[PDB]
Order: C-alpha cells, then sequence, then structure tokens
C-alpha cells in the first residue's frame, strides 16, 4: 500500500457583511485555497491593498472572476478586513 | 480551541495538530502553512521534526505517495536520461549529510512597517537540521552534463489546483547546482522526510532562501537558456542592491531572485517583559548566515549603547544555527536587550530595520525589553 497523509479539517471562514460582495467572496475566494490566507492579512490596509490583492487572483493566477464580482468583492474586503 | 497571538496586528492564530507533529502555529489549512512556536528555538540547536515549519505556495499537495513507484527523472542537456528510484538513491550513490538552516524568503514579514500582503509569519519560518541525502553533483555527473548548460530546474509532485495557475517551479546556476553542498535529501534528523516537509525526497539548498528547496522533488531539468518560469522570473524578487531595500512604499527600479541568507541572531532564553534578577543575567540564543561563518555576536542591555561580546558554542558547521551565551550585569528596573551577529566576510546586522515591497530578507537588530529585580 501507499503511504497517505490526513489533514485536519477545513474550519477557516470569511467574517460576514451585508454587503454583496460577501457572498461572491465565498463563491469566488475558496476554490484555490483557504480562506485563512485572508483573514490573516495585515489590517486595516484599504481599498488600494484589497484591489490589487484581487486582481492579482485574476491576471497572474487566473481566477475565474468578473469585473463586477471582483469589485464587489475588493469592496467587501476593504469595508470587512 | 487553543490560539496564540501573534506580536502584530491581526496576529491571532489558531494552533493545530497536524499528524507526527505537535500543536503549531497555524497560519492557513489549504494548502497547509505552519509557523514555530518562538520558544522552541530555546530548546536546542536543532529543530525537532514534529516542530519544523511549513510553507507551501500552491494547495495540491499530494496525500499518497507510493514510495517504491516513487521515480526522480534527471533529463534536458544531459548524456544520458536517469530514472532513480528511491532504493536506487541510497545504494547507488555515496551519502552525504548537512547541519543547514532552512528560512523561508519571508520569515518576520508580520514585522516589516508599513505591513505588506503576503504570509503574515512572526520570526518562527526557520529551523535548524541535519539533512542526509545524496549531493545533487554525483546525480548530475552520472547523467553527464553538456557544455552549453545554464541552469537546472527543479520541479515536485505538487500542483495548482486549477491548470491554468503556474506550476511551482525553481531553477538554479548549473555552477551553484554541482557545487557539492546542493543536495536531495531523502533523511532530515535521521528520520524519513516529514510529509509536510517534502516526503520521500527534497532539494536541500544550504545558506539559501526555502523557496529553493523543492519538496516531494521528482522532475530535474538540465537547460541551456535561463528559465522564465514564474516563480522565478516573477515571484520571489529582491530589489537589486546592497540592502535589498527601497524607501517604504516604493518599488524597486531593478531586481533580481532572492539568493543567499542574510545575517541574523536572536535571544532565545528570554522574551518581551520577561522577568530576569538584577546581577548577573545569563542569556543565550542563536546566530546564522549564508554559510560563511558566524564571527561574533555582541549583546546589550542599554538598547545598543555599548555592547558586551558572547562566547560562542562549539559549532555544528557553517550552515547551521551557532549557538552563543553571554551574562551580562543588569541594575534593577526595565532594559532593552540586544543582539547582533557579523559574519566571517563582514557582513552585519543594520540596528535600523529596511524595508522592500515583499517583506523579504528582514534581519534587523532585535530588542527585548526584560524586567530586573
Ligand atoms: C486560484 C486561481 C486562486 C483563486 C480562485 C484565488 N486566489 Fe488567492 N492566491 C492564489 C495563489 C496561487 C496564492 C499564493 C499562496 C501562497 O502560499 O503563496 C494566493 C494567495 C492569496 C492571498 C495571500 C497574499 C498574496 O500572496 O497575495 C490572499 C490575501 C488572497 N490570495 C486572496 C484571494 C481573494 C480575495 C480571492 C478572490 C478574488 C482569491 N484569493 C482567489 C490563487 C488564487
Ligand atoms: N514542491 C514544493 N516545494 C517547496 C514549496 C512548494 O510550494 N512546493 N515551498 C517552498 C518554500 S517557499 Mo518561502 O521562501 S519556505 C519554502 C520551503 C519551506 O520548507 P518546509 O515546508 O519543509 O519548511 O519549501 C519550499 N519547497
Amino acid at each position: 500500500a501507499p503511504l497517505t497523509y490526513e489533514l485536519p479539517d477545513e474550519t477557516a471562514q470569511l467574517k460576514p457583511a451585508p454587503q454583496p460582495g460577501f457572498e461572491a467572496a465565498q463563491n469566488n475566494c475558496a476554490a484555490c485555497h483557504s480562506v485563512d490566507y485572508i483573514n490573516t492579512q495585515p489590517p486595516g490596509k484599504g481599498q488600494a491593498f484589497w484591489d490589487a490583492e484581487v486582481q492579482k487572483m485574476i491576471k497572474v493566477y487566473h481566477a475565474p472572476v468578473d469585473e463586477a464580482d471582483a469589485k464587489a468583492i475588493a469592496d467587501y474586503l476593504a469595508k470587512t478586513y | 480551541a487553543d490560539t496564540v497571538t501573534l506580536p502584530f496586528a491581526n496576529g491571532e492564530r489558531p494552533l493545530v495538530m497536524y499528524p507526527g507533529k505537535r500543536p503549531l502555529i497555524g497560519l492557513t489549512a489549504r494548502p497547509p502553512q505552519l509557523e514555530t512556536p518562538f520558544s522552541v528555538f530555546d530548546e536546542g540547536l536543532i529543530t525537532p521534526n514534529d516542530a519544523f515549519f511549513v510553507r507551501y505556495a500552491l494547495a495540491g499537495i499530494p496525500l499518497e505517495i507510493d514510495p517504491d513507484a516513487f521515480r526522480l527523472e534527471i533529463k534536458g542537456k544531459v548524456g544520458t536520461p536517469l530514472s532513480l528510484s528511491l532504493q536506487d538513491l541510497k545504494n547507488d550513490f555515496p551519502a552525504s549529510e548537512v547541519v543547514a538552516v532552512n528560512q523561508c524568503s519571508g520569515n518576520s514579514r508580520g514585522f516589516v512597517e508599513p505591513r505588506v500582503g503576503g504570509g503574515q509569519l512572526a520570526n518562527g519560518a526557520m529551523g535548524n537540521a541535519r539533512w542526509r541525502g545524496v549531493p545533487l553533483k554525483a546525480v548530475l555527473e552520472k547523467a553527464g552534463v553538456q557544455a552549453g548548460a545554464k541552469q537546472v530546474t527543479f520541479g515536485g509532485l505538487d500542483g495548482p489546483v486549477i491548470p491554468e495557475t503556474p506550476d511551482f517551479v525553481k531553477a538554479l546556476s548549473i555552477d551553484h547546482a554541482t557545487d557539492g553542498e546542493v543536495m536531495l535529501a531523502y533523511s532530515m534528523n535521521g528520520a524519513d522526510l516529514p510529509w509536510l516537509n517534502g516526503y520521500p525526497l527534497r532539494l536541500v539548498v544550504p545558506g539559501y532562501y526555502g523557496t529553493y528547496w523543492v519538496k516531494h522533488l521528482n522532475e530535474i531539468t538540465v537547460i541551456d537558456k535561463e528559465f522564465d518560469g514564474f516563480w522565478m522570473k516573477t515571484a520571489y524578487r529582491i530589489p537589486d542592491n546592497a540592502c535589498a531595500c527601497t524607501e517604504p512604499g516604493k518599488a524597486p527600479t531593478a531586481t533580481i531572485p532572492i539568493n543567499r541568507f542574510d545575517v541574523r541572531s536572536f535571544i532565545t532564553n528570554v522574551e518581551n517583559g520577561a522577568s530576569v534578577k538584577a546581577g548577573e543575567v545569563p542569556l543565550r540564543g542563536i546566530a546564522f548566515d549564508g554559510g560563511y561563518g558566524i564571527t561574533q555576536v555582541s549583546v546589550s542591555a542599554d538598547a545598543g549603547k555599548s555592547w558586551t561580546n558572547a562566547t560562542l558554542d562549539p559549532g555544528l558547521g557553517k550552515y547551521s544555527f551557532r549557538g552563543w551565551k553571554a551574562v551580562l550585569p543588569l541594575t534593577k528596573g526595565d532594559h532593552v536587550l540586544m543582539c547582533r551577529a557579523t559574519n566571517a566576510r563582514g557582513e552585519t546586522q543594520p540596528m535600523q530595520a529596511t524595508w522592500n515591497p515583499a517583506g523579504y530578507m528582514r534581519n534587523v537588530v532585535e530588542a527585548t525589553r526584560v524586567i530586573a529585580a
């Protein structure tokens, strides 16, 4: 038999917010990696930081996120984190 | 259940337990990324396998491996392509060992000011281990490197979840790869590699930042050009200058791939706000650099106004953590303790922190406030 490795359960969640970007982030930002990547970023970085993070996911890593969702996610993040 | 708080903003993390590991600081779950609690570095000179830090770029890490079917492929600009089993490696080549620090490019990124994006690590993304395996030099000589060869690329079993994302592939220069120290390590601290530390085989690149130490290593390609893969050409770049640094907020005009460690040192037996007994206070800790050797470690109890020479421990090799010990007279009250190391080519730590956009290569003189009573 091969050797196998058992990873513990993934429990990281996005902070809920009333903004539409919350749902959109749930649907787009967990596909390649856990969302603790987002939760652990430096706090209160603001609009420009999160705009750049979102764009990098799309342009460099080829995240399938459209323009309207990208803006919604970035605004949700800049307002919440 | 358990959490810790790292000493920078948004520093809360879960303590998480992975198979074969003690509880560690969980940075990310997918892919797994684990930082070592600072207290571990005061436990001894060699970092235990169950405490060793974990960093990965992509979520598609292997979770099932048959060590018997595993092959390392050697190809490209070589006379004879090779397909080597682990048993091949252990039997057909001579073994070497090296005690060497592995430290992430981004170790201590959480301390960078202004804060930058990326893995928000404290100082626990480093570790020192006894590595055993085959010098890459010997495998490459057997394949027969062609004149014309410029670089060697290294790839592992892990992969991107989405095929369009660039697969994790690194490159060394040919003369570096054939230097005799660059190693194909199948053993860490006398055991097989822990899974998350690259079971069954990894590249060990002594004195170089961790990004080069490719885990689950299965593909070696000798090429006669510069490799322009994303993880060399775009990621892991530093400012092309002596401080590897820019003015806070500024992008560099020129960059180069991250390469060799700068000089670091830490005080391990005390942490911020520790109580010590006024009088002779015994301090100890560690220092390391990129393989030139630690020449001395100085200690300060007046926030860098005056310095005392530490006594260096017997060493385990130029790539290892170098231990040190000092006894400092401390009057009652507050003291800001510092340590500063210099190496055999005269590199030392700056008193003031530098900055780059990636938050790479931090090595500022560490300060630790203690209370003497
Ligand atoms: C696969 C196509 C991705 C999707 C979908 C999203 N991101 Fe991502 N992200 C991706 C990679 C390959 C990495 C590197 C991980 C590593 O360990 O090096 C990341 C990392 C992040 C981070 C950390 C900081 C950084 O490296 O920039 C953040 C904050 C982040 N990702 C955010 C993020 C968001 C907001 C997404 C929805 C738009 C998202 N990611 C999707 C690849 C992928
Ligand atoms: N294969 C692979 N390998 C690899 C990876 C990935 O992702 N993949 N990562 C890197 C990094 S990035 Mo930064 O620079 S650090 C680091 C290292 C770590 O190791 P450990 O985990 O064993 O500790 O690894 C190395 N290797």
